[PDB]
């Protein structure tokens, strides 16, 4: 009674998800029943300091909406024969959950991560999935193209470790390598 | 499997001969043995015949697909049912004086 | 006939978002045995003119070898026999996905290092032992074909069984038990409703009585 007298009147909500704290995954921030009713106030700021933000946001939910969707059938069918699309959506949204949601709080490098640098995992992680969603859509076999982008793969999934500490100047050089290099992976 | 690549006949001795003339089958160095065993239906014994065929279906054997002429398989029918396993597949290739039966046919009986 | 659940309205909601998710996998399940149904259908329609195929090319095979050997005046099985060193026709397994099933298909491969026939050293009837060599390689090859059919039969047999096994099972067994879980745990949640409601009459009698004595 508690939190449904809350929610009425509360304007944001990060309702904990026990399956995520079972599996130790922090923050356990439960991805479909949270929300924030500022998302469109902030706009106003969004489109002033990182013009991207809200498009980017908006994917990131779609993605992870759409592998929530995909994983009560992978659970009940075995999945075997998913689409090549389908297990590259899943496969984004798997990275995205391991690294970009997830956040060790005691770590060095992850204690605060800044709005910056937030924005430019947020742009590495779409980019992935849109390279990856290209590569399908030329017809060349995920099963390939996991084992050919494998290392964009873990240069994603440690640009998580990107110290803020070096600077918004530094750190968002770093990223823009690291998607010029996705670009000319995308060869393979 | 990689392994797998191989084919084996059980089948009568025309038969036998004509699938080595194609080629199907090696001797193997090592097992001095080779997947063309020829083996009469009226020759040899049901036992050995029983002893071949699950040989060449077990055993970690390489052969893809097992081939057994009707007349032959009908001696070791029990055995063609038994070998309920998906690889190797089996088939009935009809013999001479011998055409091949639908009703004998003990993978297309599951339909 | 119901789970051991302790009734609590989490436990309601989640089991009955348990039956939502069965149902759904039922229809799926459903759904995917009739697609893998009528591909099987499919699959027994090629399997028998396959096997009328082969009964032609056997026959046909067996008359062109025994023609060869009639012509080359002996059985070449001997040569045939000795020329058993290596294998000069081979099955390479492929996964193709058919549906929703990795379903093994095979296809021939052929080495040159086997190219000799037993024709060599004969010394009769080489046109003919050639002609009878071509005639059986192309009958390996429909063998082959029909050997990855039959392959795909029995794997899509088993996967067919395995998944309407599934679809009878929850229709009779986890949605009758989810479904009987689901009204004992209303039930039990309706006692306790009952139950507070009688407390909280008791209080406001005594509260009234209270009352009338002041």
């Amino acid at each position: 009674p508690v939190t449904t007298a809350t929610l009425g009147i509360t304007q944001v909500f990060w309702g904990l998800d026990k399956k995520l704290a079972q599996r130790k995954h922090f923050p356990s921030i439960n991805t479909s029943v949270s929300y924030s009713k500022y998302t469109n106030v902030l706009n106003k700021f969004y489109d002033s300091n990182y013009p991207e933000f809200p498009v980017l946001r908006d994917r990131m939910k779609e993605i992870l909406s759409n592998a929530e969707e995909l994983e009560q059938v992978v659970q009940l069918v075995g999945k075997s024969a998913l689409s090549d699309s389908d297990k590259i959506t899943l496969d984004v949204a798997t990275l995205i959950k391991e690294d970009f949601l997830q956040q060790n709080g005691y770590s060095t490098y992850d204690a605060f991560c800044p709005i910056w640098k937030t924005f430019d995992m947020m742009r590495a992680f779409i980019s992935y999935h849109d390279e990856a969603q290209k590569a399908v859509a030329n017809g060349a076999n995920w099963s390939k193209l996991a084992d050919s982008t494998g290392d964009v793969k873990h240069a994603v999934s440690s640009s998580k470790f990107f110290e803020p500490s070096r600077g918004e100047k530094e750190v968002h050089g770093e990223f823009e390598k690291l998607l010029s290099t996705m670009q000319e992976r995308f060869a393979e | 499997a990689e392994k797998r690549t191989l084919i084996a006949v059980i089948a009568d001795e025309d038969t036998t001969t004509g699938l080595l003339l194609a080629g199907i089958g090696q001797i193997t160095p090592e097992t001095q043995e080779k997947n063309f065993f020829v083996y009469q239906e009226g020759k040899t014994t049901k036992e050995e015949i029983t002893d071949k065929f699950n040989h060449f279906t077990e055993e970690r054997d390489d052969i893809a697909i097992l081939l057994i002429n009707q007349h032959i398989a009908e001696n070791i029918r029990a055995r063609v049912d038994s070998f309920t396993n998906a690889f190797p597949a089996i088939l009935e290739i009809p013999s001479k004086d011998h055409p091949y039966d639908p009703e004998k046919d003990s993978v297309l009986k599951r339909v | 006939n119901r789970e051991q659940v302790f009734p609590t309205r989490m436990t309601l909601g989640l089991m009955k978002t348990k039956l939502k998710g069965a149902n759904q996998g039922y229809s799926l399940l459903k759904r995917k045995s009739e697609a893998l149904t009528k591909r099987f259908r499919d699959i027994t329609k090629r399997i028998d003119d396959a096997k009328q195929k082969m009964g032609r090319v056997m026959q046909t095979a067996a008359f062109s070898l025994a023609e060869v050997s009639y012509a080359t005046g002996e059985n070449i099985g001997y040569q045939v026999q000795e020329s058993v060193s290596t294998a000069r026709f081979k099955v390479r397994a492929r996964q193709e996905n058919v549906s929703g099933v990795y379903l093994s298909q095979f296809e021939s491969y052929i080495d040159p290092e086997i190219n000799d026939f037993r024709l060599t050293g004969l010394g009769r009837g080489g046109q003919q032992v050639q002609r009878a060599k071509e005639i059986y390689s192309r009958a390996v090859e429909t063998l082959v074909e029909l050997a990855s059919l039959q392959t795909a039969f029995i794997i899509l047999d088993e996967v067919i069984k395995v998944t309407n096994r599934r679809v009878n099972a929850i229709e009779h067994v986890i949605i009758p038990r989810t479904e009987n879980t689901i009204a004992y745990i209303n039930s039990e949640l309706d006692e306790l409703d009952r139950e507070e409601f009688y407390r909280l009459k008791k209080v406001q009698e005594k509260k009234q009585n209270e009352t009338a004595k002041l």
